DNA sequence: AACTATGAAACAAATTTTCCT
DNA sequence: TTAGGAAAATTTGTTTCATAG
């Protein structure tokens, strides 16, 4: 019975998913459409694709904590090395 | 209006002070619903924790309400994965009736003047809730995995003449509730030395459990906030050692250029993750 | 442009959009779930819902900046709402 | 001709619950 | 009841092999 992020939460993310930190109404719509596209196409074994991805990609570095390990993202490890 | 358990409270107000005399053992294996009771929380030597109030002359008896809350950092609240477990019958000196507030179980026990308001928490075991059931509850997002450390929280509401009621809360030392953790995690029982000049170079025989031979004591300095600034390997094993004893060489403090003594924390980390609980040590001025 | 969503991108977002920029595998599962629990229940009338939320809420301010009118988040005003 | 994206299988291994004396 | 052990379940984190733009 998981509650869905309300519109404001989603609408905000859509405005931030844009480097400019500002978007147009149509762009916001497309952010939502892309999200529909995703969860529609991958409603299978996603949880597996999440363990996979965290390990494959180098930008996800598991770090130890006084409590337990947790995942983080090396924003630098991303980008191009062309 | 009752006081929400999430609200922190002081241990004393003016002349009123609720203090834990004897803290509980470093670890208590909690039982699951599907099983039997795994006894009451105990105390190191052999007894059970003791709580006492300070500055209460009125002859009316009071109620100390015990409840299991978190430990690991942040604000102390009730623990979403654990519940206190009433223990009564045959033995058990201290008596208690249970109740459930909000979503937490709370035991209340008699705080009577005929015992200078000091009670021995001999009636509270710990029950583990299935991480599964509690993580998918109503609007809750606390991590349950690895989270198996709790604190015996104690509360008492003092009734004054003006009709006012100042609320006092405690918080026992962290307790390890997981059978696996209790077995594989490094434990420090009784230290040995607490002071030393910033220069370093002294022995401090440490005793506890899970002290293998590959142990390696580490030193660190935290802030009033929670930042790190020092982690110095503190070489061990002068030779051999006692199966659960450890002789480490106290490192050399950050810059040794200090006019005012500094209290510090040092733990024990066996496996690449199997860490111990932070300790206390005190350096001295220049 | 408008690249499609990848596991890497969503994962990065779930983590970065955390108080301390780090989360457990399970927490990332949770995040994805709330997203599933929306992008499968969206009414065939969401755009209206988005337009509705943009002005209705004081946390989404429209500015005449750049190319055309664009939407933006008044962070602190949004933070208040919570 | 790198570089990127997606996914099933099989391990390895860390943790939690259920079971058994 | 009150434990102590530990098998059974769950979970997490790595790699390898194949597919496509
Ligand atoms: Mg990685
Ligand atoms: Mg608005």
């Amino acid at each position: 019975m998981r509650p869905p992020f309300t519109y404001a939460t989603l609408i905000r993310w859509a405005i931030l998913e844009a480097p400019e930190k500002q978007r147009t109404l149509n762009e916001i719509y497309h952010w939502f459409t892309r999200m529909f596209a995703f969860f529609r196409n991958h409603p299978a074994t996603w949880k597996n694709a999440i363990r996979h991805n965290l390990s494959l990609h180098k930008c996800f570095v598991r770090v130890e904590s006084e409590k337990g390990a947790v995942w983080t993202v090396d924003e630098l490890e991303f980008r191009k090395k062309r | 209006s009752s006081v929400p358990l999430e609200w922190p409270l002081s241990s004393q107000s003016g002349s009123y002070e609720l203090r834990i005399e004897v803290q509980p053992k470093p670890h208590h294996r909690a039982h699951y619903e599907t099983e039997g009771s795994r006894g009451a929380v105990k105390a190191p030597t052999g007894g059970h924790p003791v709580v006492q109030l300070h500055g209460y002359m009125e002859n009316k008896p009071l109620g100390l309400q015990i409840f299991i809350g978190t430990a690991d950092e942040r604000i102390l609240k009730p623990h979403a994965f654990y519940q206190v477990h009433r223990i009564t019958g045959k033995t058990v000196t201290t008596t208690s009736y249970e109740k459930i507030v909000g979503n937490t179980k709370v035991l209340e026990i008699p705080l009577e003047p005929k015992n200078n308001m000091r009670a021995t928490i001999d009636c509270a075991g710990i029950l583990k809730l299935r991480n599964a059931d509690i993580e998918l509850r109503k609007g809750e997002t606390d991590i349950g995995r690895k989270n198996t450390r709790v604190r015996l929280v104690f509360r008492v509401h003092i009734p004054e003449s003006s009709g006012r009621i100042v609320s006092l809360q405690t918080a026992s030392n962290p307790i390890e509730c997981s059978q696996r953790s209790a077995h594989e995690l490094p434990m420090v029982e009784r230290q040995d030395t607490d002071s030393c000049l910033v220069y370093g170079g002294q022995q401090m025989i440490l005793t506890g459990q899970n002290f293998t031979s590959e142990s390696k004591v580490v030193f660190t300095e935290k802030t009033t906030d929670g930042q790190q600034i020092w982690e110095m390997e503190a070489t061990v094993a002068a030779a051999a050692a006692a199966p659960n004893m450890l002789f480490v060489e106290i490192p050399e403090y950050r810059n040794k250029h200090i006019r005012t003594p500094v209290k510090v924390n040092f733990y024990v980390i066996n496996g690449k993750r199997k860490r111990s609980q932070p300790q206390h040590f005190t350096y001295h001025p220049v």
